[PDB]
């Protein structure tokens, strides 16, 4: 039977670590794929770590120039939560260079975007097969949210964007039932940019905290429900949470207007935020100009009242370790026996040519946390790889 | 026509599309008689500009979003500056995590400029 | 700037036969972000240039299916599988890696 | 319960990619079998990629001289769709150097031919054990179709040939129930050659588009039903689709006669074609004298009326990448919930000594596509291996 999610999000006080891949550390000798961005989705029986393999193994000579992030070789694979992305346990899901997956209660749905830059299209797998295809409409890079989709009452939703990166794009909300699409509406959000949302369900309303890549230090917010009626805005919090940002004491914040800054207009990073009443568990990097470190801030009334009062702070990566994307997902009732959904989030750690020049490859390692009612301290659970690898020499 | 040592000015217009739509970089390109092409500079919808080093001291390029026009100014025009001038659009970006490049997909008709008395 | 050279100055061809043009650059055009920024442009008599190939291999929209491209590092090649009467013109290669973009010398295609 | 297939083939407008092995690219460091020709068959629960391993791993020195395509070390193995042919997921199916497999609803049936050249015989596995053996009758190389067999109402069919390669052979149609054979009829096709058919069911009639190796540029057609009454002919299409062929404007075509050409008489390649009313989705290589590139052509009335009007064309490999065999298979109702069968086809990509002289080995990588009602663009999903490998140095 289909998986319900019309139940409220759980109030949590601190996040406790759940699993850690050790993907790069083991990969020095073991056969492990080269990943760029992973994410986690939970079905009724088990949670699985999806990732976009680059078609080559670490230390393999095919890892040359893996910084290239769109190629015909990329594929979305799947491994049970915690296990390294090794070559012999990874179940194949779809071909893609941008994807999303979620479990609707019966079988996995997975969306995989492929094709040329200007003529991309998306293939919607359901249970192992393609059932439908969605083509671009503005004929630029088509993109999905790089994290789990949200399924409620058997219908799974996700957000796609097509258009320029550093300028106003066209965003659409999709709705599907048993693989094939059934509804589609466009977001008329003139003043901002919504690229790489992270979504979770909350009492029948899908909420997404997204990435602003155009004249914005602030997280966009999208809220929609069964029949795709939506509200669009910005995370009111007075504490900025995008990677390029001015220090907290200089920022002002706004609920509806985008807020630019000094050199922070044309860049950003995927993030997440959980609403708790009117507060928000906004996650952000420690550094204000680079993807390093990571924090979780519980901002009182940060969802609606431009507040700056940080009630609680937790650090999971100290400032000297590289970080990356971060996304949200929820563990459903069928797996907890709770009467509410337990929030969780995942955090990747990039290592490679983008910041470590000498290496020829680029991979990342995933870490997963979940909320806990009891308060929990933090620690620097860094990846711990030791570069350069044998192939870089 | 332009006399030597004067200042050259040119105008280019956009239609169908609107400046500040699609996030393109607008470019000026030159072609001397019997020679290959040469690249002058770029302007983004928000006014950020790039120049070719050899002409950086003479050039000035700007936009007027209300008129859907962008302009090229070249000071101290020499006789060698005689050439056909094209204006084109090119949509590319290097910051984001999903870069793309669609080089010079649209060109306007050339304007012949002769720098002589 | 990237010094760009083109192999044939003039290429005699005839309809129905394959044809090939090549370009070499003074520095590898493999940008740090992994993409190879090189294009091919075609200027027919009495017209402004047109877009053929906008990366090392990608064809542009509307271009005839007869064109192709390949190459990496410093050496690149444009392939015409079946030359036709409409292909007479001057072919320019371009690179968009550095701040000053530079074009090639220009290979003229003459039918014989 | 046995798997029905007495339902019509589904009308499709374009083929969207489903999976890609990346076998060779991963094999540079991972432990992967050396394949020569793969194929795909779909059961009620999952689809699997079968392949005839050569008994050695890539980069292993035993890969010496793997061009030899019949030796006492080949074996038909099986992997779930999409996963690379690695050494440790691979289930073992049968010994063979020529095989076919299909799922009849209860358990996998698999046929494996083995033995010396002049006294070969076939073993019919059913559910992991042998039940019956079929011996040669003309005492030359015995061959099965190198692609999935067609099961209807519990009876599984396949085509075998024995005799010369460049001359008239003897062809037979087999029918089996729960492993053991029950019926057998010979095809009295005097004027042509039918070697390596690709078959799919269509509303109770098994249809096969085969390979002509003797005075033929044109695809032979075989149609038979429950009790093995058959019709034999040629694909009427005016567009030739065998590898050696004259250009399309020189060809004329015929429905019943073989059509030779200039130097195209004694060679060919396995292919496939789906009937859509009176049109055909004939697949063929891009080049007219080599196995490179790949196209899919929807020829209006090409099945019966010698037409040349190509309504739609799709390219999945550009002309600069090597290609190879191609075969058909259908995803049944039990796995789609549709009231019709969804056509699909697979395409291998050979790399090795046959065309790349310096390498000592020979392997191929599989790519799978499936039909979609919506129109879909194409792209060059090439294998992307980087030869020579470390063992060739
Ligand atoms: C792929 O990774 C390999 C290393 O695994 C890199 O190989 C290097 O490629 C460069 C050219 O891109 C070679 O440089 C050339 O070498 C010779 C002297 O050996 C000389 O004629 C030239 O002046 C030029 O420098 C280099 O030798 C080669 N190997 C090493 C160890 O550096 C390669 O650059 C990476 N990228 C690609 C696209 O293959
Ligand atoms: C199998 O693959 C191996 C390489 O992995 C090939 O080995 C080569 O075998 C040839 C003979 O077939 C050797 O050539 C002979 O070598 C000596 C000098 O070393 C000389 O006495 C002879 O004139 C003759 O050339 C060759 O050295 C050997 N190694 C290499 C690196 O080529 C082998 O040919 C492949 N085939 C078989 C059937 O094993
Ligand atoms: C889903 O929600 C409906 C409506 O509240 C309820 O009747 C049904 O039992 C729920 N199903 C499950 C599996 O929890
Ligand atoms: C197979 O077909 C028969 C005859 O049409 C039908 O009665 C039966 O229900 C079908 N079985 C399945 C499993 O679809
Ligand atoms: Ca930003
Ligand atoms: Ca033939």
């Amino acid at each position: 039977e289909f998986l319900n999610n019309t139940e409220p999000l759980c109030n949590v006080s601190g996040f406790a670590i759940v699993s850690k891949d050790n993907g790069i550390r083991i990969g020095s000798r073991g056969h492990v794929f080269v990943i760029r961005e992973p994410f986690v989705a939970c079905g009724p029986t088990e949670c699985r770590t999806f990732f976009l393999t680059q078609g080559a193994l670490l230390n393999d000579k095919h890892s040359n120039n893996t910084v290239k992030d769109r190629s015909p070789y990329r594929a979305l694979m799947s491994v049970p939560l915690g296990s390294s992305p090794n070559a012999y346990q990874a179940k194949f899901e779809s071909v893609a260079w941008s994807a999303t997956a979620c479990h609707d209660g019966k079988r996995w749905l997975a969306v995989g975007i492929s094709g040329a830059d200007d003529d991309a299209y998306a293939v919607i797998h359901y249970g192992g097969m393609p059932t439908d295809v969605v083509r671009s409409w503005r004929k630029q890079i088509l993109r999905t949210q790089e994290s789990s989709c949200v399924c409620m009452k058997g219908n799974c939703y996700w957000v796609m964007t097509d258009g320029p990166a550093n300028s106003q794009a066209s965003y659409k909300i999709f709705k599907s039932h048993k693989g094939m699409v059934t509804n589609e509406r466009e977001v008329s959000f003139q003043g901002g940019h919504i690229e790489e949302c992270s979504c979770y369900p909350n009492l029948g309303k899908v909420e997404c905290v997204c990435r602003d890549n155009w004249n914005g230090m602030n997280r966009p917010v999208l809220t929609f429900d069964e029949d795709l009626n939506y509200e669009v805005g910005y995370l009111c919090a007075g504490i900025p949470t995008d990677t390029p940002r001015v220090q907290d004491n200089s920022f002002i914040g706004s609920c509806t207007n985008a807020v630019g800054g000094s050199g922070t207009n044309n860049y950003g990073v995927k993030g997440f935020g959980f609403r708790q009443g009117n507060s928000v568990w906004a996650g952000r990097t420690v550094s204000i100009s680079s993807r390093s470190g990571f924090e979780i801030l519980l901002v009182e009334d940060g969802w609606v009242k431009t507040s700056k009062n940080v009630v609680k702070k937790v650090e999971v990566l100290n400032n000297k370790n590289w970080s990356g994307y971060s996304g949200a997902f929820t563990i459903p009732i069928t797996m907890t026996s709770k009467q509410c959904l337990v929030p969780c989030f995942w955090l990747e750690m990039i290592r490679g040519k983008p910041e470590e020049r000498t290496s020829i490859w680029t991979s990342s390692s995933s870490t997963v946390f979940c909320g806990v009612s009891s308060e929990v301290p933090g620690w620097s659970w860094d990846d711990g790889a030791i570069l350069p690898f044998d192939i870089d020499k | 026509l332009v006399k030597p040592s004067e200042t050259l000015s040119l105008t280019c217009s956009v239609s169908g599309e609107s400046i500040s739509s699609g996030g393109y970089y607008w470019t000026w390109i030159r072609q001397h008689p019997g020679k290959g092409l040469e690249w002058i500079g770029n302007i983004f919808d928000t006014g950020s500009t790039h120049y070719s080093p050899s002409l950086k001291t003479r050039l000035t390029i700007s936009i007027d979003t209300s008129k859907n026009q962008f302009y090229l100014r070249l000071n101290s025009a020499t006789a060698a500056d005689t050439a056909v001038y094209y204006c084109a659009r090119v949509g590319y970006s290097l910051e984001t995590d999903r870069p793309y490049y669609f080089g010079l997909d649209v060109w306007g008709q050339g304007t012949t400029v002769t720098v002589s008395s | 700037d990237i010094v760009m050279t083109q192999s044939p100055l003039s290429l005699p061809v005839t309809p129905g036969e394959p044809a090939s043009i090549s370009c070499r650059s003074s520095q590898s055009l493999l940008h740090s972000n992994g993409y190879t920024y090189l294009d091919w442009y075609l200027q027919k008599p009495g017209q402004s240039p047109q877009l053929l190939i906008y990366l090392a291999s990608n064809r542009a929209s509307g271009v005839p299916d007869r064109f192709s491209g390949s190459g990496s590092g410093t050496y690149f090649t444009l392939k015409i599988s079946r030359v036709e009467a409409e292909d007479v013109g001057v072919y320019y290669c371009m690179q968009a890696v550095q701040t000053p973009w530079t074009f090639g010398q220009g290979t003229k295609v003459e039918i014989k």
